[PDB]
RNA sequence: GGAGCCAGCGAGUCUAACCUUGGCCGAGAGGUCUUGGUAAUCUUGUGAAACUCCGUCGUGCUGGGGAUAGAGCAUUGUAAUUAUUGCUCUUCAACGAGGAAUUCCUAGUAAGCGCAAGUCAUCAGCUUGCGUUGAUUACGUCCCUGCCCUUUC
């Protein structure tokens, strides 16, 4: 394609096909467990996380929010950082490339394993303390809380930068090894929940 | 006066110290045009303005 | 009457004005 | 280096 | 020296009490001065 | 006898208050705004950060709100009061003075909101009868007779103190609990408009620099 | 029809620097390296060799982009927070930046006010644009 | 292990000039009452 | 005269003018190239129309924007919802309606504040 | 403690404030908390760096002790620390590297070690042998 | 293992605890086989929960 | 914690050694496991990115990563 | 040769590892911006650490700062009561409380 | 440290000296010569900040922190070596996330960021307005607490 005002190659081969930072593809993630499939939303590609859309209206109308934006929303935080989402979009790019440099594998395919695997499956609520099932959407909202509270806490006073911490992170807790701050948190809570069962 | 805001106005060389503004404040002043005014309040710095 | 009037459950500190308005009001008498 | 019994100094 | 504005009032006792005895006084006879539906 | 503006609908339709704080509220006049809105039953407080005069009356305006309500602040200190009436005023402003909240008081408990007894003393003048004719328009109509709850407003030298109490019927007396909170206030500015027009005329203002203000009356 | 305007700011703006350093004409005064460049910096420039050129090449683009700029306009532009206030930046570096790179005949003194980008600085610049897009 | 000795004072107190500005307080609030 | 539309495109204080006319695929804004928007990380954002639709629509028509008011992602997303209205605007004047109808479909099935402004 | 300045209240030292408290005097004794402190900080075990301290104040308070710290054997300016410790929430070494005495907060479980053994001194429960306990207890855990 | 149990009736008037709904699913397994269960999180009909336990009866949490 | 500030001879050797089998190559990584300083760490990046040894994904001022070539 | 890990300049002890400027800076009398423009005077790489500086370079720098207006520093850039008001305050109260 | 770089609400000089573009001098602060504007017209696109890109630094109470203090260069009066408000350098403290407890908060909202006016109450690094970036969670329940409504039972 030619153009007056030139245009990357880049740019077409995007043309081609929607990719999340003209960089990774929708088309071959998938969630494994089916419980989550309905919460964790990843059909609608997006070229980048910023939507500036209408999430809160509604009860549910969180669900069918893109999980990226979700996760850079939750990065954004603790005052010092709060109104700096295009910071929380690029630390999340080079999260994504620092996954796929670790493993080859889709590295949103990993964002998805790792809420996959630590959300919490069984809680306790006071009634004494009393075991009690969690629904869907909380499992996805406490899964994205812990990792990037496990991440930001990790790096917080360490060389070790946002995106390398996080994919760490997120690495772990998709390889189900206890390393991963969420995955010791939801363990944790899954026993205790056991305790008073 | 010094710094004038429309109606409002800092003054200075009444009183030595914010102390003797503390006295004073609510008092009726007026200039020699004859414009009415109030003591407002004590500036902290400088002294008695 | 006096029990149910926690500004004169009892009032945090500093919140009323009597006891200054009134030690004065009896200099003021005297002067 | 305090040692035993010895007490932390008096001022 | 003179003062421009009327001075902020002070809530003494004897303020409380003649305001209560107004309140009790007008709750005595129900003479209560509130809207009415039409 | 009842103003203009709310002839039309004196006893008719029961009135619909916002209250607000200014931009950036402080802690203590976000707690300030809570018990106005405690105050008038009719009441609902709104969370003003970075809305706009010409959108928030339009859009009160649009919900059919009757009253809307503003607060500011001095350090956490509550100083000022304006009412501003729908669709098209009357806005008046007041200084708050002496203001004493119930989060002051220690083990106080929690309010009763039923449609309070309203008390207005000491209010002579054709000014004061408008301010009364505001402020009686803010609460409900028809309160039960049995109602638990007395406002009162008491006008004395332009300061209206204002106070909440409980009381109960005895054998032999009435005795009154106030609930708070204590606050005096003094209307200083009156507009026929609404709070967003600022060129809306001033039916009234308090002039602070003539000679006989310092003992002048108007309520 | 290569312009200023087509190639990126950051690339042009060193490119041009680069240029105006092999080229070594641009008249650098003697006190660059004993500045702050604003009140509200802290310490000085870091590079101290060329930031001066760097800022040259800065200003000309500004004045390529913008017909007539002046002394006082360059300065809130380069200006930043020292509560912090918005502290402008220094005269004397924008005064002499200019008065050098008018020097170089890449602008001139505008009749109404401010500089004019020099048709001379214009063929200029659009070459260095030139070679930068390759 | 190592071991250090504790710091603390003889008596608990919660240099001049601040004793000088906390009057100033005192005697200020004092005269803003009388005033009024 | 040369066949050309105008549409304006709006988010929170940023404003955007874009004309749109018969030409040979030049698109520039605040006078630059497209390809310079600022802040990088959100150029796709400003390419969305340009890769939803393909860019051989775009070969026949020049396109300038001009961009004022609000901060930078407002005037990124007022200069997106201005291509696309400025595009559908162009192929109802110029174009058949079937095109029309494609190109708006597509724009809301991705996203509808491309089309439809989002005042809040 | 409290204001007569500021100091720990004690059983003998002051027995009509407590009066005015309404707290039973005989629960005013803070020596005890001194002996034992002595003898835990003492011991060859915290010599060994094998031992930590933690003090929960009957108000509620939950104190850190550092092993490396060294208490006053005098009861007075034992004291002197604590009302020091009370009221500024920490105390620093005299050559200001580490704080040695600093309040936390509850519960003690989270500041606990992962795996932990807990147990209680009982006088009415069965009477055991200190040596042969810890040594059934497994090793990576705590007691 | 790990049951999963789709939600066919969110039920009400419950006593239940706040932050707590009762709620009646059908395992996916078994679609005859039917369980109250009580569910922490925001919860709707037509949703898959994770059964830990396919035993235990729910029972009013005050 | 004492990180090296120099590149002596032995480490510019086990720079060269080590950096082509790490997977994933960044400042951060050459920090902890060489104990290099960062200033050191950063010039030596570019420094090995001109021979080759590691090929660049992405390219931003706080944050660079790498990998083997 | 070797790094030295630490030096001695102008009877203060300078760690090598630092910087030229930060380690400078630490010199009583010698902040950020004044180290800078000695280092700068003294024609020595701002990215070179203390220890890898020569002897030439240390003497200069030695010679710079005693030196300051002879290599053309800057003039701009180098470097009861209260009883009698405690009395008047005391006097003050005093009449205050008269009145009072 | 450089580079990129975008708002809105307003204010502003007659028998005066207000907003001030542009030119020159000054490290800065500021000075100086002119100029437009009684104002949708000139200051002003108020080229605000935060924010983005490229670089230095690098877990060290460190290039974080700027309290306290010293020395100078200027403005304002006024005639004192008096203060006053700015800038330059040096000095470089506590502070390593904060007990028991406690307050508020549901969408352009919490939160961060600056710009403007001090227009009879209050306000002077305080009030109000304006604009920029912009979230997590809940949006279900009377189980606990509290407040109501109905039984013209
Ligand atoms: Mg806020
Ligand atoms: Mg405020
Ligand atoms: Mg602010
Ligand atoms: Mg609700």
């Amino acid at each position: 394609v030619v153009l007056a005002t030139p245009i990357p190659e880049e740019v077409q081969q995007a043309q081609t096909e929607i990719k999340l930072f003209n960089k990774w593809s929708f088309e071959e993630v998938e969630v494994k467990d089916a419980s989550l499939v309905d919460y964790v939303q990843v059909r609608q590609p997006i070229f980048v996380a910023h939507t500036a859309g209408r999430y809160a209206n509604k009860r549910f109308r969180k669900a069918q929010c893109p999980i990226i934006e979700r996760l850079t929303n939750s990065l954004m935080m603790n005052g010092r950082n709060n109104g700096k989402k295009l910071k929380a979009v690029r630390i999340i790019k080079h999260t994504l490339d620092i996954i796929n440099v670790l493993t080859d594998q889709n590295p949103i395919q990993v964002v998805v394993d790792a809420i996959t695997n630590t959300g919490p499956r069984e809680d306790t609520t006071r009634v004494r303390r009393q075991a009690v099932d969690v629904s869907p959407l909380r499992r996805v909202n406490q899964a994205i809380a812990l990792l990037t509270i496990g991440a930001r806490e990790a790096a917080f006073r360490n060389i070790k930068t946002i995106a390398e911490t996080l994919a760490e992170e997120l690495i772990n807790a998709a390889k189900g090894s206890s390393t991963s701050y969420a995955i010791k948190k939801k363990d944790e809570l899954e026993r205790v929940a056991k305790s008073n069962r | 006066p010094y710094k004038i805001f429309k109606n409002t106005a800092f003054i200075k060389d009444m009183f030595s110290s914010a102390m003797e503004v503390a006295r004073f404040e609510g008092a009726q002043i007026k200039t020699v045009s004859g414009i009415r005014g109030e003591i407002k309040r004590a500036l902290s710095k400088p002294e008695g303005h | 009457r006096e029990e149910f009037n926690p500004f004169e459950a009892v009032g945090k500190p500093g919140i009323s004005k009597q006891i200054g308005e009134e030690q004065r009001k009896r200099a003021f008498e005297a002067r | 280096r305090f040692k035993g019994d010895d007490d932390i100094p008096y001022k | 020296f003179d003062r421009t504005a009327k001075p902020v009032p002070v809530i003494t006792s004897e303020v409380t009490e003649s305001l209560e005895d107004m309140i009790r006084r007008r709750i005595q006879d129900s003479n209560f001065d509130d809207l009415q539906r039409r | 006898q009842v103003d203009d503006e709310y002839a039309a609908t004196s006893g008719i339709m029961d009135p619909r208050i916002i209250v607000t704080t200014s931009r950036d509220p402080s802690t203590r006049l976000s707690q300030f705004a809570k018990e106005i809105k405690l105050l008038f039953p009719n009441a609902v407080r709104l969370n003003r950060g970075n809305y706009v005069m010409p959108n928030l009356v339009d859009a009160c305006k649009k919900s059919g709100t009757t009253d809307l309500v503003v607060l500011h602040e001095h350090r956490g200190v509550p100083t000022s009061l304006t009412i501003s009436h729908f669709p098209h005023g009357p806005t008046a402003q007041f200084s708050l003075h002496n203001v004493v909240m119930r989060h002051d008081i220690i083990n106080a408990g929690n309010q009763s909101e039923v449609n309070p007894h309203l008390i207005f003393d000491n209010f002579t003048t054709a000014l004061g009868k408008r301010v009364v004719c505001i402020l009686k328009h803010l609460f409900n109509a028809g309160p039960k007779k049995d109602s638990e709850r007395v406002i009162t407003f008491a006008n004395r030298g332009d300061f209206i103190s204002v106070r909440q109490h409980v009381y109960v019927r005895t054998r032999e007396g009435v005795e009154i609990a106030e609930v708070g909170p204590r606050f005096e206030m003094r209307l200083f500015e009156l507009r026929l408009g609404t709070l967003e027009n600022k060129d809306a005329d001033v039916e009234w203002q308090l002039r602070r620099f003539i000679r006989t203000a310092n003992k002048k009356d108007y309520l | 029809g290569v312009s200023v305007r087509d190639v990126a700011a950051q690339d042009f703006i060193n490119a041009y620097a680069s240029f105006l350093q092999r080229q070594g004409k641009l008249e650098v005064p003697g006190y660059v390296d004993i500045v702050k460049t604003s009140s509200g910096n802290e310490m000085p420039p870091q590079d101290a060799e060329g930031w001066f050129y760097k800022r040259a090449a800065s200003v000309a683009r500004h004045i390529y982009m913008r017909k007539q700029v002046g002394v006082g306009k360059l300065n809130k532009l380069y200006g930043g927070a020292k509560p912090y206030k918005h502290i402008d930046a220094s005269g004397s570096i924008n005064r002499k930046v200019l008065q050098a790179l008018e020097k170089i005949g890449i602008v001139e003194i505008s009749p109404k006010g401010g500089r004019r980008i020099s048709e001379n600085g214009q063929r200029d610049l659009d070459r260095i644009a030139a070679q930068t897009l390759e | 292990i190592p071991t250090h000795a504790p710091k603390y004072e003889e008596n608990f107190n919660p240099k001049m000039k601040a004793q000088l500005k906390k009057e100033r307080k005192f005697t200020m609030k004092e005269i803003r009452k009388d005033a009024k | 005269a040369v066949p050309s539309v105008q549409t304006f495109g709006k988010k929170k204080s940023a404003t955007a003018v874009a004309h749109v006319k018969a030409g040979k695929g030049l698109i520039k804004v605040n006078g630059s190239p497209i390809t310079l928007v600022e802040p990088e990380i959100l150029r796709f954002k400003v390419y969305e129309p340009l890769l939803l639709v393909g860019l051989d629509k775009f070969s026949n028509i020049d396109i300038r924007v001009r961009v004022t008011g609000g901060g930078h992602v407002s005037q990124v997303y007022a200069i997106r919802q201005a291509i696309a209205k400025g595009l559908v605007a162009y192929h109802q004047k110029y174009v058949d309606e079937q095109s029309k109808n494609e190109l708006k479909k597509a724009f809301t099935s991705y996203d509808r504040t491309l089309l439809i402004a989002d005042s809040r | 403690t409290h204001k007569i300045k500021y100091v720990l209240l004690n059983c003998d030292d002051h027995q009509g404030l407590l009066k005015k408290m309404g707290r039973d005097i005989s629960e005013a004794r803070p020596d005890i908390t001194h002996q034992c402190l002595l003898t835990l900080l003492d011991s060859p075990i915290n010599k060994a760096g094998k031992l930590q301290v933690y003090i929960q104040t009957s108000r509620g308070i939950l104190i850190e002790v550092n092993p490396t710290v060294r208490i006053p054997r005098t009861f007075k300016r034992f004291s002197g620390l604590m009302v020091q410790l009370l009221h500024k929430l920490s105390i620093r070494s005299v050559n200001s590297e580490e704080k040695l005495l600093k309040v936390i907060k509850n519960p003690i479980t989270d500041h606990l070690p992962t795996k932990c053994r807990k147990v209680t001194l009982s006088f009415d429960a069965p009477v055991i042998r200190v040596q042969d306990y810890i040594e059934k207890l497994d090793d990576d855990e705590s007691i | 293992p790990v049951t999963l149990a789709k939600v066919i009736k969110v039920l009400g008037r419950t006593g239940s605890r706040g932050g707590v709904t009762q709620v009646r699913v059908e395992f996916l397994e078994d679609t005859s086989r039917t369980i109250v269960r009580n569910v922490k999180g925001p919860v709707r009909e037509n949703d898959i929960l994770v059964l830990m336990e396919s035993e235990r009866e729910a029972r009013r949490l005050r | 914690a004492q990180h090296a500030v120099i590149l002596d001879q032995e480490k510019y050797d086990r720079i060269l050694k080590e950096v082509p089998t790490y997977r994933y190559v960044s400042v951060s990584v050459l920090v902890d496991r060489l104990k290099i300083g960062g200033s050191l760490a950063r010039i030596a990046l570019r420094h090995l990115e001109k021979e080759g040894i590691i090929k660049p994904i992405s390219k931003h001022s706080k944050q660079a990563i790498y990998t083997r070539a | 040769g070797s790094f030295q890990h630490i030096l001695r300049l102008l009877n203060t002890n300078v760690d090598g590892n630092i910087k030229i400027v930060y380690a400078l800076t630490t010199i009583k009398g010698v902040g950020r911006r004044y180290s800078n423009l000695v280092c700068k005077k003294a024609d020595v790489d701002l990215h070179k650490r203390a220890g890898e500086l020569t002897q030439e370079e240390l003497e200069r720098i030695v010679q710079i700062m005693q030196n300051p207006t002879h290599y053309k520093i800057p003039a701009w850039f180098l470097n009861t009561l209260a009883n009698n008001v405690e009395s008047k305050l005391r006097d003050d109260l005093e009449r205050l409380k008269k009145i009072r």
